[PDB]
Order: structure tokens, then C-alpha cells, then sequence
């Protein structure tokens, strides 16, 4: 019903934020998108959650590759949430990182098998 | 990547 990321709970925020901060100065045209499986989904847990993503990728393209991490067939219907909301297809991962960073400088992304986060 | 960090596309750590 809401979203919830247990990364957060795994690092304090202060701990993230920094991180952020240095990511970004790093590797300024990639946006660090932390991706993990909504609650309840049939799916499985990525075995890593730390992404960084060229900011040209579309939505769509971001949909795809981690469909590919998860070796998710191809049958398998896979939705993504972002602060509760469906993305934009049309958008950029940058486009997204720019509505929808945390304060740590992170974008948080779940994924399920649902169209609604929480079912 | 640095950090535990992949690149997504080409899957550099
Ligand atoms: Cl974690
Ligand atoms: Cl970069």
C-alpha cells in the first residue's frame, strides 16, 4: 500500500547519503537506482540492488535489462513503482532520477508481477 | 563499479 525498501533499513540514511554524493561526482551521467521486489510478488530478489544507469535510457529499456538480471521469462508480466506510481514509459532514467530522488541521492525502484504494488 | 555498483548495461562491477 506503500513502498518499502529494506536498503533503507540496511544503511542509515547518513551512510547513504554520502555514498550518493560521491556516486554522483563519479559517474555523472548515470543516475544509482537501488531496485528491489515489492512485497509479496512471486518474482525473486535480484541478486544485487545497486545499479547505476546511463541517464539517456528510456523506462523502458531500465524495464528490460532488469528483466534479463532476474532471468525472468519471457511470460512473466513485470510491473515497476516508483513513490507509488507507474513511471512514464516516454521518460528518460534521468527524467525519473530528477522527479524522484531521495534525499540520499538515490532512486528507489520496486518491481513485482503485480499491476498494484501491494498484492 | 566501484562501491558494489553495477552498470547496467554491460554489467561492470
Ligand atoms: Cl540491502
Ligand atoms: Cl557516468
Amino acid at each position: 500500500g506503500s513502498m518499502k525498501f529494506v536498503y533503507k533499513e540496511e544503511h542509515p540514511f547518513e551512510k547513504r547519503r554520502s555514498e550518493g554524493e560521491k556516486i554522483r561526482k563519479k559517474y555523472p551521467d548515470r543516475v544509482p537506482v537501488i531496485v528491489e521486489k515489492a512485497p509479496k510478488a512471486r518474482i525473486g530478489d535480484l541478486d544485487k540492488k545497486k545499479y547505476l544507469v546511463p541517464s539517456d535510457l528510456t523506462v523502458g529499456q531500465f524495464y528490460f535489462l532488469i528483466r534479463k538480471r532476474i532471468h525472468l521469462r519471457a511470460e512473466d508480466a513485470l510491473f515497476f513503482f516508483v513513490n507509488n506510481v507507474i513511471p512514464p514509459t516516454s521518460a528518460t532514467m534521468g527524467q525519473l532520477y530528477q522527479e524522484h530522488h531521495e534525499e540520499d541521492f538515490f532512486l528507489y525502484i520496486a518491481y513485482s508481477d503485480e499491476s498494484v504494488y501491494g498484492l | 563499479l566501484e562501491d558494489g555498483w553495477v552498470d547496467i548495461e554491460t554489467g561492470k562491477e
